[PDB]
RNA sequence: CAACAUCUUGUCAAACUAUGAAUAAACAAAGAAGAAUUCUCAGUGUUAAAUACACUUCAGGAAUUUAAAU
RNA sequence: GGCGGCACAUCUGUUACAAGAUAACGCAGGUGUCCAAAGAUGAACUCAAUGAGGACAGAAACCUCAUGUAGAAUAUAAGGG
RNA sequence: AGGUAGAUUACCUGACGUUCCCAUCUGUGUGAACAUAAUGGUACUGAUCAGGCUCUAAGCAUCUUUACUUCCGUGUUCGGAUGGGAACGGGUGUAUCCUACUUGAUAUGAACCUACC
C-alpha cells in the first residue's frame, strides 16, 4: 500500500490566508548580547540621570 | 533527494569569482560599520571560520551591534506563515556595505541644501526657493513639433524572405 | 534482438553521454564521417548541398551508418572517387537505456535501465549530412542524397546552398575575396589573410 | 668607464654528487670522500619515488655538496685535469652551465684503502655574472634579463679562455 | 619542432595576477592585515606602526596609520640627516640605527607636545638595559607597533636597534629584550654595540693585520680622520644633540622627462611607413 | 612512417564552464512615534590626550522653521 | 506479500526548476573511523610537469639551471578553500 | 625626477628588443663580531672600490592578454494568454523582457601620505 510522499501543492495558498505576520517594532529593539562596554556605558549614564531626577523630586 | 548537511548544494554558490581567488581587499577590514547601517551578507568561502549559513547569502540586513572582531547584523527570515528576526555576529570578511539607500541619500542632501538657503532667504526677506519635485513614473510625453528641414524618411515594409543556407 | 525504431525516437530526458559514470556503452555503428576526396582543395568543388532535418527527434547510429554506406556506394557508382566529398555532421553522443524483462521472480517496476545504443539528438532545421562537388556531378549528387533520406525517420529536406564548398561565403564572394588574396588554401579548406599581429619582413 | 666589468663571467657554484642506491657503510664512506675532497660535510639525499627495479623512500641514497668561491675553482681544476681539459660541445646546457662525470678519483692514492672503496663523482659548474642576486634575494625578488643571462656559447667562450681547453664536436 | 609552450592565450585567459605590491615583492599581505586590523568597536581610531626599512645606505623609519585612501605618515626620521647631529660616516651601523630610532621618538613627541613628561633614558650608563616607557601621572605613553616587512628578525638585527632607540626616546613600542644585541652576554654587549663598539674594534683589528685591507674597508674613515677611539664619544654627543633639537628642518626641482608616449597619429604613421617600405 | 608541436575544421556534456538572461529573492523610497536647523550640553569609555569618536529616549534642555519626500 | 535491498540515523555532486523548501526500491559515491600530531604558533621554502645538461643510470634512482596559477599536496567519499 | 608606505588589484600581466641614472634606489666590496646555513649563494653584520650590465622606473610594436564601445541581434532564449494550426513530433500570431560567443574601434593605468631632489 504505497502512498504519495510529499507535496507543496496548496501550501502557498494556505500561507497567505492569514499572511506573513511581520514582527513588531519591539522585536528590533532588543539589546541582549550587545557589547559589554557599551552596556556598561549606557547603564552608568542611566543610573546617573535617574539619581539626579530622584534627588530633585525629593527637594520639591 | 538531498542530504541535510550544513553546506549542502554549494558547488556554485560557494565558488570564488573567476580570477577572484586569494586574499580579499584591505577595504573590507578597514571599512567602519556603525549601528543602524545597511549591510549585505556575502559568505566568503575562502574563510571557513564563522562562515554564515548559506540561507543568508545575498540578504540585506542592518547593523545592530559592533563587537571587537565581529559586526552584529539583523536580518529577516521567513518561517511557515510568519517572519522572525535573526540576530547574527559576522566578521567583516563576510559582510559588505549596502547601497540600498544610495539614491535616497541623494534626495536628502538636495532638500537639505535647499532648506539651508531658505533660512538665508527668509532672513534677508527674499522669497524662498521650493523643494525639489517628487519622483514620478515616466509621464506621457507632451506635444512636440518636428522641424521639416532636418528630417529624412526611411520606408519600412515587410522584408522578402531569403534563405540562410 | 533490436527494439523497434519507434521506441527511442522522441527526444526525452537529459543528455546521457558516455563518461566516467556511464560504463558499458556499446560502440557506435558509424566510424567514418568524411567520405570521398576529403583532401580536395577548397576551389575544386564549388557546389554544395545539405540534408536539413525538419523534426526534433533521436537519430540512431545505425541510421547514420546505413546512410553513409548508401551514399558512398551510389556516389562512387555515378561520380567517382575524386568527384565528391560528403561529410556527416551528426555524432552519436547520446546513450539510450533499455530495461529488459525476462518468471515470477521478477521485480516488475523497481529498476533502472542498461545502456542500449547511441543516437544524436537533432533539432529542427539542423543540417545532418552535407557534401560538395563540381557542377558536372550535381544531378548525380542530389539523387544519391534523396535515397539516403529513406534510411532516417521523420521528415527531411534537400537544400542547395548558394555558398561555396563548406565556406560561409557565397559563390561570388569567394571569387572576389580569393582574387584579392584574402583567401589562402590549406589542402582542403582556406584561411583568412590576417591583418593583425606582428608585421613581417 | 665601460660597464664590461659588470658582465664578467665567474664561477658561482660547483656541485659534486654521488648517487648510489645502497644505504649504509658505503654511503658513510661516500660521504667521507666528499669531506676530504671539498672540506665541508655533505647532505644526504632521500628517495623521491620508490622503484623496485632499482631496489629503492625514507632511505638515504645520494650525497651531494656545493662549493663556491676560490675553493670551487681548484676542485674544478682537479676535476678537469683528469679529462685533460677535453669537454664535448654537447656537455654545455642551454642555460650556460656545463658538467661531466668521472669514475676514478685521484684523492689520496698514497694510503688508498679498499675499505673506503671506489666511487664516481659528477661535476656540475654553474656560472654567473655580477647582478645575478636579484633572482635570489628575499626582498624584491625579480628575474634577470635575457641579455644578462648566459647561454651555451657564452659558457664555451669562457671555458676556452680561462682554461684554454678546446671543445670537441664529436 | 616540439615546443609545448604553456604561454598561449588559453594560459593567459585564466591567469590571475597577485596584488601589485606583492607582485613587486615589497609587501607581505598575510602579515600586513594582522598589524592593520583595528578593533571594530574603536571607530576610526588610528593604529600606529613604526615602518622600519633599511636600504644599502639609509635607515628609514616612519610612523604610519592606514586608511582606505592610502597610508598616512605621521612622522619620519632618516639617517642621512645624522650629519646634522655630528655623525658623518657609517649611516647604517647598529649605532646609526639607534640614533635614527631615537630621533623619531623625540621628534614625534615634540609634534604632539608630550616631550616634557616623557623623556626616557638619556645617560650612556643605561644604554644597555631594557626600558619600557610607563604611565606618567595618569597619561599613557604613545603606543606604536613595529613593522619590519620582509626582514628576518635575527638575534642581532638592526631593526631592533631602531626599536630600542624609540623606547629610550619615550615612545612605547611593545617588545621583548631577547632579540637585541644582547640576548646573550649582558647590557655591556648591547651598550657597546649601540656605541659602535663592534665597529670600533675592526679597524683596531684590521690595522694589526693589514694596511691595504684596513684602507680598502675603511677608506672614507681614514680621509675624514675618524680614529677607532673617537667613535664612542661621537655617538654620545649625537644622542645629546638629538634630544635638544629634533624638530626637522626646512628651491624648485629639476625634472628629467624620459620618453613620453606616442600619439595615435605617430603610432599609425609608423605602421603605414613600415608597410610602405615592405611593399619587397 | 608514426610520434610530438602548431594553425584550421565538424560535432558534444545532469554529475564541464568563461559569459549569462526572462521570471524571481531580499532591501530603500523619512515612526523613540511627521522633518530640519541653531544654541546649550552631561555620564561612562575609546584615546598619547582629547573639544575627535561611540552609546546613552538622534542622554537631556530651549528657540526658529515645518506636515515634504514614487 | 515473501526472498533481495536499506531509500530507517547520516554526508557529497546531480535530478532540482539562477531566493528558501524540495519525490521515487532516481543516478555516481560515502560514515560508525583516524591523529601527542595529522592540535596551537613562529620561521624558512615552493609544488606536479616540461626543456636542457651530469659516470654507471636505461623511459622511471640523484644533482643543476630555466619555464612553471597549482595542472601537486592537504587521513578519508565528493564538492568547495 | 627618485625613494618609503600603501589603496584599486593585469588599462597594473607575459614575450621581443630599447633610454637615462644628476641625486635616490639597486646591483657592488669584505667576513670581525651579533647572527647564518652542507655553501658569506640566502639571511646577518661591516663598508664605499668601481657600474648603469641586470633589476626598477619610462617608453616601442598591425604583439598574445586584459579593460571600456559599437556590432553581433531584437537573432538564442523567456514571462502572460485560444474551442490558434499539427495524427505525432514539435513549431505560430498577439501584448512583453532580451543574453552569449565572435568581429571591429580605443586604451595599456589612475590616484593618496612623508622625505629628498
Amino acid at each position: 500500500s504505497k502512498d504519495k510522499n510529499r507535496s507543496s501543492h496548496n501550501q502557498s495558498h494556505k500561507a497567505h490566508r492569514n499572511g506573513f505576520y511581520k514582527p513588531k517594532k519591539s522585536a528590533y529593539m532588543s539589546t541582549k548580547g550587545m557589547n559589554v562596554q557599551v552596556l556598561k556605558n549606557t547603564k552608568a549614564q542611566r543610573k546617573f540621570a535617574l539619581a539626579k531626577k530622584l534627588e530633585a523630586k525629593k527637594a520639591a | 533527494p538531498l542530504s541535510n548537511g550544513r553546506n549542502r548544494r554549494t558547488r556554485k554558490l560557494f565558488k570564488r569569482p573567476f580570477r577572484g581567488h586569494g586574499l580579499s581587499n584591505t577595504s573590507t577590514i578597514l571599512h567602519t560599520y556603525k549601528v543602524g547601517d545597511y549591510v549585505t551578507i556575502l559568505c566568503n568561502s575562502s574563510i571557513q571560520h564563522g562562515l554564515p549559513y548559506k540561507a543568508f547569502h545575498g540578504k540585506t540586513g542592518r547593523v545592530w551591534n559592533v563587537n571587537p572582531h565581529a559586526i552584529g547584523v539583523m536580518v529577516n527570515k521567513k518561517v511557515n506563515n510568519r517572519i522572525v528576526v535573526k540576530r547574527l555576529h559576522i566578521s567583516p570578511e563576510h559582510i559588505k556595505p549596502s547601497g540600498c539607500q544610495k539614491d535616497f541619500l541623494e534626495r536628502k542632501a538636495a532638500v537639505a541644501a535647499i532648506r539651508k538657503q531658505n533660512i538665508q532667504l527668509k532672513k534677508e526677506g527674499k522669497p524662498l526657493l521650493p523643494l525639489p519635485a517628487k519622483r514620478l513614473p515616466k509621464q506621457p510625453r507632451p506635444a512636440e513639433l518636428i522641424k521639416g528641414a532636418d528630417i529624412k524618411f526611411t520606408t519600412v515594409a515587410p522584408l522578402k524572405f531569403e534563405e540562410l543556407y | 534482438g533490436r527494439r523497434p525504431g519507434r521506441c527511442y525516437r522522441l527526444v526525452r530526458g537529459h543528455p546521457y553521454p558516455k563518461s566516467k559514470y556511464c560504463r558499458g556503452v556499446p560502440d557506435p555503428r558509424i566510424k567514418l564521417f568524411d567520405i570521398g576526396n576529403r583532401s580536395a582543395p577548397c576551389d575544386d568543388f564549388p557546389c554544395c548541398v545539405h540534408i536539413v532535418g525538419l523534426e526534433r527527434e533521436n537519430i540512431s547510429s545505425e541510421a547514420m551508418e546505413a546512410a553513409r554506406i548508401s551514399i558512398n556506394k551510389n556516389m562512387l557508382k555515378y561520380a567517382g572517387k575524386d568527384g565528391f566529398h560528403v561529410r556527416i555532421r551528426i555524432h552519436p553522443f547520446h546513450v539510450l537505456r533499455i530495461n529488459k524483462m525476462l518468471r515470477l521472480q521478477t521485480g516488475m517496476r523497481g529498476a533502472w535501465g542498461k545502456s542500449y545504443g547511441s543516437c544524436a539528438r537533432v533539432k529542427v532545421g539542423q543540417v545532418l549530412i552535407s557534401g560538395r562537388c563540381k557542377e558536372q556531378h550535381l544531378p548525380a549528387m542530389i539523387k544519391s542524397f534523396r535515397l539516403a533520406c529513406y534510411k532516417f525517420a521523420g521528415r527531411q529536406k534537400l537544400v542547395i546552398s548558394n555558398k561555396w564548398g563548406f565556406t560561409k561565403y557565397t559563390k561570388e564572394e569567394y571569387q572576389q575575396l580569393k582574387k584579392d588574396g584574402k583567401i589562402i588554401a590549406d589542402g582542403c579548406y582556406f584561411k583568412l589573410a590576417t591583418t593583425k599581429g606582428p608585421l613581417p619582413k | 668607464c665601460k660597464s664590461d666589468v659588470m658582465r664578467k663571467i665567474k664561477i658561482d657554484k660547483l656541485v659534486l654528487n654521488i648517487s648510489v642506491g645502497e644505504s649504509g657503510d658505503r654511503l658513510t664512506r661516500a660521504a667521507k670522500v666528499l669531506e676530504t675532497l671539498t672540506g665541508q660535510t655533505p647532505v644526504l639525499s632521500e628517495a623521491r619515488y620508490t622503484v623496485r627495479a632499482f631496489s629503492i623512500r625514507n632511505d638515504q641514497i645520494a650525497c651531494h655538496v656545493t662549493v663556491r668561491g676560490a675553493k670551487a675553482a681548484e676542485i674544478l681544476e682537479k676535476g678537469l685535469k683528469v679529462k685533460e681539459f677535453e669537454l664535448k660541445a654537447n656537455n654545455f646546457s642551454a642555460t650556460g652551465n656545463f658538467g661531466f662525470g668521472i669514475e676514478e678519483h685521484i684523492d689520496l692514492g698514497l694510503k688508498y684503502d679498499p675499505q673506503v672503496g671506489i666511487y664516481g663523482m659528477d661535476f656540475f659548474v654553474v656560472l654567473a655574472r655580477p647582478g645575478f642576486r636579484v633572482s635570489r634575494r628575499k626582498r624584491m625578488q625579480d628575474k634577470i634579463g635575457r641579455d644578462h643571462l648566459l647561454t651555451k656559447e657564452d659558457a664555451i667562450n669562457w671555458f676556452k679562455e680561462t682554461y684554454e681547453g678546446i671543445v670537441l664536436n664529436k | 619542432g616540439f615546443l609545448k609552450v604553456i604561454k598561449n592565450r588559453a594560459y593567459f585567459k585564466k591567469y590571475q595576477t597577485q596584488f601589485r605590491r606583492r607582485r613587486e615583492g615589497k609587501t607581505d599581505y598575510y602579515a600586513r592585515r594582522k598589524m592593520i586590523f583595528q578593533d571594530k568597536d574603536k571607530f576610526k581610531t588610528p593604529k600606529y606602526r613604526v615602518v622600519v626599512r633599511i636600504t644599502n645606505k639609509t635607515v628609514i623609519a616612519q610612523i604610519a596609520y592606514s586608511e582606505i585612501i592610502g597610508d598616512k605618515i605621521l612622522c619620519a626620521a632618516y639617517s642621512h640627516e645624522l650629519p646634522r647631529y655630528g655623525v658623518k660616516l657609517g649611516l647604517t651601523n647598529y649605532a646609526a640605527a639607534y640614533c635614527t630610532g631615537l630621533l623619531l621618538a623625540r621628534r614625534l613627541l615634540q609634534k604632539l607636545g608630550m616631550d616634557k613628561q616623557f623623556v626616557g633614558v638619556s645617560d650612556a650608563a643605561k644604554l644597555g638595559e631594557d626600558y619600557t616607557p610607563e604611565e606618567v601621572d595618569e597619561r599613557r605613553p604613545f603606543k606604536c607597533i613595529l613593522d619590519v616587512g620582509l626582514a628576518r628578525t635575527t638575534t642581532g638585527s638592526k631593526v631592533f636597534a631602531v626599536l630600542k632607540g624609540m623606547c629610550d626616546g619615550g615612545v612605547y613600542v611593545p617588545h621583548s629584550a631577547t632579540r637585541f644585541a644582547g640576548a646573550g652576554e649582558n647590557e655591556e654587549a648591547l651598550r657597546s654595540r649601540i656605541l659602535g663598539g663592534h665597529v670600533a674594534a675592526y679597524m683596531k683589528y684590521l690595522s694589526g693585520e693589514d694596511a691595504d685591507l684596513y684602507k680598502k674597508q675603511f677608506g672614507r674613515f681614514i680621509a675624514a680622520g675618524i680614529a677607532p677611539e673617537a667613535l664612542e664619544n661621537i655617538y654620545i654627543e649625537a644622542h645629546k644633540k638629538i634630544r635638544e633639537n629634533p624638530a626637522a628642518e626646512k628651491k624648485e626641482h629639476k625634472k628629467y622627462p624620459t620618453s613620453k608616449k606616442l600619439t595615435l597619429e605617430q603610432r599609425k604613421a609608423a605602421i603605414q611607413a613600415k608597410l610602405a617600405k615592405l611593399a619587397a
